[PDB]
C-alpha cells in the first residue's frame, strides 16, 4: 500500500491496479475569516466531482473505474505500440503527449454512445 | 486499439486555490481546524518537479490572510479617538544616565470623565518617537498620527506571540514538498513527496534579522530570484542559529485612566530605579564565525578572488534601515550597525543599543494605527537568528569588491522563506489509453 | 448542431436526439451568498432529478425504457401523431397531472423488478 | 405502448431565481464577475413564448441590487454629525446663503470659525439670519467620497446553472402578451443604472417607431412609458465657478464646502433644440391617437405635482443633482387636421434623499469648475388625466416617482424560466 | 403505509421492501443568523449524500439498492442462522453486533471489485 498518488512514478500499466486510492481521496477526502472559503472550497469541490461523474454518465462508463469503449484510435493522435507505452512511460508523461487531442476524444465518445442508446432503443422494439 | 477510459489517475496540474488553516492571540486559532496526528507524509519515488519559490500563491495568499487575521482582532479594543489634545511636556531628568536624555517626555493634559460634565487633568510619559511639537518650562506636543487618523488601542488580554499555523488543502488538491538538501528555490526537484499539510510557520515579524523560523539541514543557503541584478533582495539560511538576548531594564508601571463608560487608556506611570537604554547582546565570535560561512557561501557566485564586505544599512524610515520586531508586547527598534562592518581579502559581547516606539503603523496601510500599551516590569528576550535579508550594491559589471547591506521593507520576503519548499496542484483523475479491447 | 435550446421547437422525433447539450448544462454551463446559494441550490435541484433517476433503475442513461403499460387515460393518441406533430413544450402541457401516479409505478415496477432479481439470484 | 423516461428534454417554467452580475466608483465592478467577450445568442425557431414586463421578478431584484451597491459605498464615508450647529447666514438672488458657524478642529481642545456657501434649498430658518440644515431634526447626513464617482456603468445580469433568459425580438412587441420570436441568450445587454425624471436618459432606442407601452390604457392611474426611435439631444451649463475648500472636521475627517466664486453667479440651465422636440410631439401624438381614437385633441400640460423631485426633472450632471424645471417642453395643443433651442433652467441642491428611506441623505461634495451635460432624451414617462369616458380631448402630464419605471424601460425583452429536463412518453419498447 | 423510518420495529424482511422511503429522505427534507447555518447544513447532506454513493459505487453496486458479492461470509462476525436473523432480528441490534468487524469488508468489497474489473478487462481482449 504506496498511499495516496504514491503511485505517479511507477509506469501506467503498474499505475492502473491503484485507481481507487486516487479516487477515494477526492469529496472532502461572515464571523470569521476561515468562514466563509471553506464552504466556497467544499461547494467547488463537490462541482468539480459532480462535473467529472456527469461527463463519465453521459459517455455510458457510469460506476465503474476502468470503461471499454468502441471508438477506434486513429493514428494522428498516437502512432507508439501497446508494449511501450504500458511499460516505459507513466501517466503524467502519457498526459502531456494527447493533451492537444482530448476535446475530439471527448466528442467521439459521447457521439458513439449516443449512436448505441438510438440502436439499443430501436432493437428494443422489435 | 480502442479508446479506454479511466478514472482515478495520478496526473497532476499547477494551479491556486483557497487553502485552509489547522492548528494544534491575534492568530485565531480557536476557530481553525484540530490536526489529528497521522503519518500524513509520504514519499513520491520516481517524480521531478519544477518549483519556483518566486513565482508562489501561498505567500500571497499567507499574506493576505495575516493582514485579515490583525485588523479583525482590533475590533473589540477602544479607539483612541479623544486622546487628540494637547500636551504640556517637560524633560525628564530623574536618574538618566546620559544616553535616555531627551528621549523620554513627562506630559500633562486634559483628559474626559465617565460623566460627560466632568473633566480630569491627568499625565503621562510618552517617547520622543510619538510626539511632535506643534508650535515652531513647557511646550506644546500632540501625537505623532492625529492629525492624519486616530489609533485603537491593543487590548491586554490578546497577545502578539507567534504560534505555529499549518495551512492544509482542500479535495481534489495536494501539496508537494521538496526535499532536496541543496535546493535554491527555482528549479527542477528530483525528491518530491506529497503531505496533506506544511509544517508549523511561526508569524514572525521582523525586517533585517529572520527571527526564530527553521533552519537549513546541510549548509548555509544562498537564494535569490536573480544573482546578478542588484534590485532584488537575498535570503540568506543558516545551519546552525546564533542566540540574541534582548532586553528593557526599565521598570516601568502601567495606570488605567478611565476616558468614557467602561473605556480605559493605559498610560505610563513613574519609573522606579534609573532610566536605562534597552540594548541587544550578540555573541562575538559565533557571529564571526556565521559570516564568515556566509563569505564563504557567496564567493561561490559573486568570484573567488572578489572582496566581500558588509556594511550597515541605508533606508530612510526607521522600519527599513533599523532591526524591527517585538518582544513581550514591547515593539523593539534595534541599531544593528555593528553586526555589519566588516572586509573579507580572499567569551566577549556585541551590545546593540535600541529604541521603543508605541504609535506602530504595521503592513504600511494609510490611516491605519495601533497604539501598544506599556508593560509592568522588565522585559527579557531570547532569540534564534537563521537568516538574513541582504542587498547588493552593484556599480560595475565586472568588480573585485563588493557591498552588502541588511534590507527588509516587504513582509512577504519573511514568511517566503517558510513556504518555499511547498506548492501546490490539482489533481485531474479523469484520462483515456489505447488498449485491445472493445464494448459488445 | 442547433445549440442550447435549438431543439424546443421542433417535433419530439428530432428533439431527442440532442438530449447531451441539455443534460450537461444543469452544473456550471452557451446557456457572495448569491453565489454560493445558488450554486448549492442547483447541485441540490441536479441530484434530485438523478436520484429520481436512480429510484426508477435508470441510472446512468438518458433513454431508457421500462415496463409500465401506458394507460390510454392519460393520452389517446397515435404514435405516429405524438412523436412527429407535438412538441416536448405542448406534450408536458398536455400531461400536467398523472405525472405522480406514473412515478409512483415506475418506482414500484423497478421494487418488484429488484426482488424478483434477488429471488432469482437466491438459487 | 410503455412509458419511456427521457432525461433531458428541452421544457422550461415560469420561476423566481437570482441572478448575478457580470461587467467587462459607486458601481462595483470588483463584486460583478467577468463576462465573456463574445455572448450566445441562440436562435429558438418555432417557438412562441407569453411575456409580461410589468409583472417580472428581473426589476424588483434590479431594484433590491441598486439599493444594496448604492448604500455600501457610503459606508467608509464620513459621517457630518458635528455639523448640525447653528448657521449664522447673511445674503439667481435669494438662492445662496453665506453661513457662518463654529467647527471642531483636529485637537479635541480648539475650535474654530468657519464659512460656506449654502443653497436656499438646503437649509431652514430656526426662527432672521438664524438658520440651520434641513436634516437636522431626522438624521446626520454621510458626506460622499470625492474620489468614487457616480457615472453609471454598464451591468450585465446573467442567469444561474439551470436557468434561462428568454430575450424577445420583435420590433413592434408592446409588453405583454405572446412573441413569437424567442431567442435565448446567455446575459443581458449593458443596462446602465441612469436615475431620471419626466424624461430617460442615456436609454435604449426603438427600431421601427415611437412606442406607447401601459399596463392597461383605459385606467388612468397607470404610467404610460414612451419609447424615441430618435434621440435628443440636451447639453448643460453650470457656469458659476465655483472653489471647494476642505474644512477639516477632525483627525482624518474633512468637510469639503463651497468657497467664493469667482466671476459673476448665474442660474444653471439646460437646452432641448424646438425642431428635434417639434415633430418628436408629432410622432407621440400619431402614436398616441391609434389607442384614443382618430379625433382626440392631444394636449401638453407642464407638471402637477407636490414633491420637488416629481414636479422637476432631477437628474445627475458630472456630479451635480439638477431639477429642470420643464414647462416649456409639455406646451402644446394638436389637433387633427432653424437654430431656436428651449432653455429649461434648473436648481442644484446638496442634501439628497435618493430611494425614499426615511432617516437616511447624503451631502453631495461641490464640483470645482463648469459642468455640462452632453444626453440622448430616450422616452418620456407620461401620466392621463381622465374625466370622461367619452372625452374629445386628452390631456398628458409628466410622472416620476418611483425609479423601478427607469429600468423597466430595459429589462422588457427579458424572462428568466427553468429547466424541467425529464419527461414521460409512450413508445412500443420494453425492458428486458 | 408504515410511513418514513416507520419500519425500525419491524424485523429485516419487512424493513427490506421499504428501503425507498428511507432513501427519498436522505437528500432533502425541506421545502440574520439562519443563512449561514441552513447554508453548511446543506452543504453537509450533498456531501454525506455524495460520500454514501461513491463508497457505493466504489464496491460495483451504483444505482441498485440490493446488491450481491463475490466474497463469502466467514461464519465469525455472526455465526447465527440465516432464520433468525431475517425473521428475528431489527436493523439496530445488527449493527450493534457487526459493527466492530465491518472496517474489514469495506476493502474486501473494494478488493472483489477491483479484481472483477480487470477480469472482464482481459476478457474482453480476447
Ligand atoms: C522566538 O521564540 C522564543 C521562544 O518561544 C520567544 O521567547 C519567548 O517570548 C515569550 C513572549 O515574550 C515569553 O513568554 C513570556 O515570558 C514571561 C515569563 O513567563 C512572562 O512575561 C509571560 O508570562 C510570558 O510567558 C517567553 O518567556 C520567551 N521564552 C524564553 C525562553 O525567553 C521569542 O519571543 C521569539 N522571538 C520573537 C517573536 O521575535
Ligand atoms: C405650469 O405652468 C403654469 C403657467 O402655465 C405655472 O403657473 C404659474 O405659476 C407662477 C409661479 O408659481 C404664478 O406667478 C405668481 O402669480 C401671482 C400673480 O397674481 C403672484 O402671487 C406672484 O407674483 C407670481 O407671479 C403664475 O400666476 C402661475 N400662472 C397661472 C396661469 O396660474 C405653474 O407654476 C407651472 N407648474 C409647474 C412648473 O409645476
Ligand atoms: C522508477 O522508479 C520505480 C520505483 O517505483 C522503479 O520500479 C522498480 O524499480 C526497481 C529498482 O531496481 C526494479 O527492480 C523494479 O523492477 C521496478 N519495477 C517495475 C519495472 O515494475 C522503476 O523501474 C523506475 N523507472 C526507471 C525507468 O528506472
Ligand atoms: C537577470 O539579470 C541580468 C543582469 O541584469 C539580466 O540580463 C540583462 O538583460 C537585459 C535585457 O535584455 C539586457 O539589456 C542586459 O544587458 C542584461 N545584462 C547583462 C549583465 O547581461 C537578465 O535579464 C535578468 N533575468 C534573467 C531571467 O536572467
Ligand atoms: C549584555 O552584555 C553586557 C556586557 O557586555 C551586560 O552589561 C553588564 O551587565 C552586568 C549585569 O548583568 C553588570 O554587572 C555589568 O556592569 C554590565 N556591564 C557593562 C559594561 O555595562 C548586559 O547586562 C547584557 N545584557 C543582557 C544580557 O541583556
Ligand atoms: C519593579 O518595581 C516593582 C514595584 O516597585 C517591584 O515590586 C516589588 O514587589 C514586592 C512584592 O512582590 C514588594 O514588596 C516590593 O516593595 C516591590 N519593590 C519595590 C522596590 O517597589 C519589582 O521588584 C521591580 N522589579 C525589579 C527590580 O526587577
Ligand atoms: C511628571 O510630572 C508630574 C507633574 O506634572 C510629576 O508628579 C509630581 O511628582 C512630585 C515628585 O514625586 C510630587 O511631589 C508631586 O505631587 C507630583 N505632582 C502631581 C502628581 O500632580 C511626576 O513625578 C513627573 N514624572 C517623572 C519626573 O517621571
Ligand atoms: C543569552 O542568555 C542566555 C540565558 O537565557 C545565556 O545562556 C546561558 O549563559 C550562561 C553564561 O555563559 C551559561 O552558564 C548557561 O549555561 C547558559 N544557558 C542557560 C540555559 O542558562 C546566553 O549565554 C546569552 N547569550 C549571549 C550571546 O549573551
Ligand atoms: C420549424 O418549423 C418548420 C416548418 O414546419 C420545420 O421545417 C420543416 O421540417 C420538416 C421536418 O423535418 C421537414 O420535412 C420540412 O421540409 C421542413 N420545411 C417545411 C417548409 O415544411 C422545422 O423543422 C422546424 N424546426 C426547426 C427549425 O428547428
Ligand atoms: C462670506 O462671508 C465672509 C465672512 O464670514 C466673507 O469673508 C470676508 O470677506 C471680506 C471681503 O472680501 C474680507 O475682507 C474678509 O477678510 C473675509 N473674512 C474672512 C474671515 O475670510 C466672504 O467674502 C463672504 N463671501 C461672499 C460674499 O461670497
Ligand atoms: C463661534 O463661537 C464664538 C465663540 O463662542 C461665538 O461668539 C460668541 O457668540 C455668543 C453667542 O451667545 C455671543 O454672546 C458672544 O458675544 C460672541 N463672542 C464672544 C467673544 O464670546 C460665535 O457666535 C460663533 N459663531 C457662530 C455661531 O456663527
Ligand atoms: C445618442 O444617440 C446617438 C444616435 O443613436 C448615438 O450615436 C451612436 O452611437 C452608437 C454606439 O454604438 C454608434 O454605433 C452609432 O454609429 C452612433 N450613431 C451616430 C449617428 O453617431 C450616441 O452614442 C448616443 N449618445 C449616448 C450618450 O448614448
Ligand atoms: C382597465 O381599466 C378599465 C377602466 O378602469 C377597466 O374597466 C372597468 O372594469 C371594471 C371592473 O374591473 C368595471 O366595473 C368598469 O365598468 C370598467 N370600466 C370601463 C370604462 O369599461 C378594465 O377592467 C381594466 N382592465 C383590466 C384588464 O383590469
Ligand atoms: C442655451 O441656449 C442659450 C440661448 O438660447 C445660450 O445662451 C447664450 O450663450 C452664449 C454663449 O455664452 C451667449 O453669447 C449668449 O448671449 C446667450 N444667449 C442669451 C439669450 O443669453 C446658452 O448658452 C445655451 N446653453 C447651453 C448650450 O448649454
Ligand atoms: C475658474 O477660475 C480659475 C481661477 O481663476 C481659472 O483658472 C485659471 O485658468 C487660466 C486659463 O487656463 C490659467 O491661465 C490660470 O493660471 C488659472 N488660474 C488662475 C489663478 O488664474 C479657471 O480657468 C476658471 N474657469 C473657467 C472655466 O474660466
Ligand atoms: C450640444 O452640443 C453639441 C456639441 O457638444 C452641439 O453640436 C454642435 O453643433 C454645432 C451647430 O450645428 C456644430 O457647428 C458643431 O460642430 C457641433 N459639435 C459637435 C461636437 O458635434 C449641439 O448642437 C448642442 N445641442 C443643442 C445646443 O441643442
Ligand atoms: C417654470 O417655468 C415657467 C415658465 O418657464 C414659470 O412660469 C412663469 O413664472 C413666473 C414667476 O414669476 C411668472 O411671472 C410667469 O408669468 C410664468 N410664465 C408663464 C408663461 O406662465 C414657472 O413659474 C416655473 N416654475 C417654477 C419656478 O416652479
Ligand atoms: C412489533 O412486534 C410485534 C410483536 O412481536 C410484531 O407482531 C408480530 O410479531 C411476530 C413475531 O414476534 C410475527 O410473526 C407477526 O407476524 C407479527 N404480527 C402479528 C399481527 O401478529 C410486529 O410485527 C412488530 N412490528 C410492528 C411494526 O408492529
Ligand atoms: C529638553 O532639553 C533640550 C536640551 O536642552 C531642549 O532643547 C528642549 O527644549 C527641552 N524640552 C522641553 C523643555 O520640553
Ligand atoms: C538555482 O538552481 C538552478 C538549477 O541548477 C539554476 O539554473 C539557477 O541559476 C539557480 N539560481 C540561483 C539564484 O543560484
Ligand atoms: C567598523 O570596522 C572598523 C574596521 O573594519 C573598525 O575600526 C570600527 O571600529 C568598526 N566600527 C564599529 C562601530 O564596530
Ligand atoms: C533556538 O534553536 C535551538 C536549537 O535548534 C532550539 O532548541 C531552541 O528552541 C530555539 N529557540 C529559542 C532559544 O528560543
Ligand atoms: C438679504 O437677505 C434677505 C433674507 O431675507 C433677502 O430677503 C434680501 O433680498 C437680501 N438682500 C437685501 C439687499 O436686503
Ligand atoms: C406656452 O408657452 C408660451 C411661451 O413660453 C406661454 O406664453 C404660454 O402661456 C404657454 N401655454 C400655456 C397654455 O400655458
Ligand atoms: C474471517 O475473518 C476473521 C476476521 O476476524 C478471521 O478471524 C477468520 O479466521 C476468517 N475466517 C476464515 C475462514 O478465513
Ligand atoms: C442454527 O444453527 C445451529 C448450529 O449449531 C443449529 O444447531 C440450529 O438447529 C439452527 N437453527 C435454529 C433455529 O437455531
Amino acid at each position: 500500500f504506496l498511499g495516496f498518488l504514491g503511485a505517479a512514478g511507477s509506469t501506467m500499466g503498474a499505475a492502473s491496479m491503484t485507481l481507487t486510492v486516487q479516487a477515494r481521496n477526492l469529496l472532502s477526502g461572515k464571523l470569521t475569516v476561515w468562514g466563509i472559503k471553506q464552504l466556497q472550497a467544499r461547494v467547488l469541490a463537490v462541482e468539480r466531482y459532480l462535473r467529472d461523474q456527469q461527463l463519465l454518465g453521459i459517455w455510458g462508463c457510469s460506476g465503474k473505474l476502468i470503461c471499454c469503449t468502441n471508438v477506434p484510435w486513429n493514428s494522428s493522435w498516437s502512432n507508439r505500440n501497446l508494449s511501450e507505452i504500458w511499460d516505459n512511460m507513466t501517466w503524467l508523461q502519457w498526459d502531456k503527449e494527447i493533451s492537444n487531442y482530448t476535446q475530439i476524444i471527448y466528442g467521439l465518445l459521447e457521439e458513439s454512445q449516443n449512436q448505441q442508446e438510438k440502436n439499443e432503443q430501436d432493437l428494443l422494439a422489435l | 486499439l480502442w479508446v479506454t477510459v479511466y478514472y482515478g489517475v495520478p496526473v497532476w496540474k499547477d494551479a491556486e486555490t483557497t487553502l485552509f488553516c489547522a492548528s494544534d492571540n491575534v492568530w485565531a486559532t480557536h476557530a481553525c481546524v484540530p490536526t489529528d496526528p497521522n503519518p500524513q507524509e509520504i514519499h513520491l519515488e520516481n517524480v521531478t518537479e519544477e518549483f519556483n519559490m518566486w513565482k508562489n500563491n501561498m505567500v500571497e495568499q499567507m499574506h493576505t490572510d495575516i493582514i485579515s487575521l490583525w485588523d479583525q482582532s482590533l475590533k473589540p479594543c477602544v479607539k483612541l479617538t479623544p486622546l487628540c489634545v494637547t500636551l504640556q511636556c517637560t524633560n525628564v531628568t530623574n536618574n538618566i544616565t546620559d544616553d535616555m536624555r531627551g528621549e523620554l517626555k513627562n506630559c500633562s493634559f486634559n483628559m474626559t470623565t465617565e460623566l460627560r460634565d466632568k473633566k480630569q487633568k491627568v499625565y503621562s510619559l510618552f517617547y520622543r518617537l510619538d510626539v511632535v511639537q506643534i508650535n515652531e518650562s513647557n511646550k506644546e506636543y500632540r501625537l505623532i498620527n492625529c492629525n492624519t487618523s486616530a489609533c485603537t488601542q491593543a487590548c491586554p488580554k490578546v497577545s502578539f506571540e507567534p504560534i505555529p499555523i499549518h495551512y492544509c488543502a482542500p479535495a481534489g488538491f495536494a501539496i508537494l514538498k521538496c526535499k532536496d538538501k541543496k535546493f535554491n528555490g527555482t528549479g527542477p526537484c528530483p525528491s518530491v513527496s506529497t503531505v496533506q499539510c506544511t509544517h508549523g510557520i511561526k508569524p514572525v515579524v521582523s525586517t533585517q534579522l529572520l527571527l526564530n523560523g527553521s533552519l537549513a539541514e546541510e549548509e548555509v543557503m544562498i537564494r535569490s530570484e536573480n544573482i546578478t541584478n542588484n534590485a532584488k533582495n537575498i535570503l540568506v539560511q543558516f545551519n546552525t542559529p546564533v542566540q540574541i538576548n534582548c532586553t528593557r531594564p526599565n521598570n516601568n508601571t502601567r495606570k488605567s485612566i478611565r476616558i468614557g463608560p467602561g473605556q480605559a487608556f493605559y498610560a505610563t506611570g513613574d519609573i522606579i530605579g534609573d532610566i536605562r537604554q534597552a540594548h541587544c547582546n550578540v555573541s562575538k565570535a559565533t557571529w564571526n564565525e556565521t559570516l564568515g560561512k556566509v563569505v564563504k557561501q557567496l564567493r561561490k557566485h559573486f568570484g573567488n578572488n572578489t572582496i566581500i564586505r558588509f556594511a550597515n544599512s541605508s533606508g530612510g524610515d526607521l522600519e527599513v534601515t533599523t532591526h524591527s520586531f517585538n518582544c513581550g508586547g514591547e515593539f523593539f527598534y534595534c541599531n544593528t550597525s555593528g553586526l555589519f562592518n566588516s572586509t573579507w581579502i580572499s567569551n566577549d559581547s556585541i551590545t546593540l543599543p535600541c529604541r521603543i516606539k508605541q504609535i506602530i503603523n504595521m503592513w504600511q496601510r494609510i490611516g491605519q494605527c495601533m497604539y501598544a500599551p506599556p508593560i509592568q516590569g522588565v522585559i527579557r528576550c531570547v532569540s534564534n537568528i537563521t537568516g538574513l535579508i541582504l542587498t547588493r550594491d552593484g556599480g560595475s559589471t565586472n568588480s573585485t569588491t563588493e557591498t552588502f547591506r541588511p534590507g527588509g521593507g516587504d513582509m512577504r520576503d519573511n514568511w517566503r522563506s517558510e513556504l518555499y519548499k511547498y506548492k501546490v496542484v490539482k489533481i485531474e483523475p479523469l484520462g483515456v489509453a489505447p488498449t485491445r479491447c472493445k464494448r459488445r
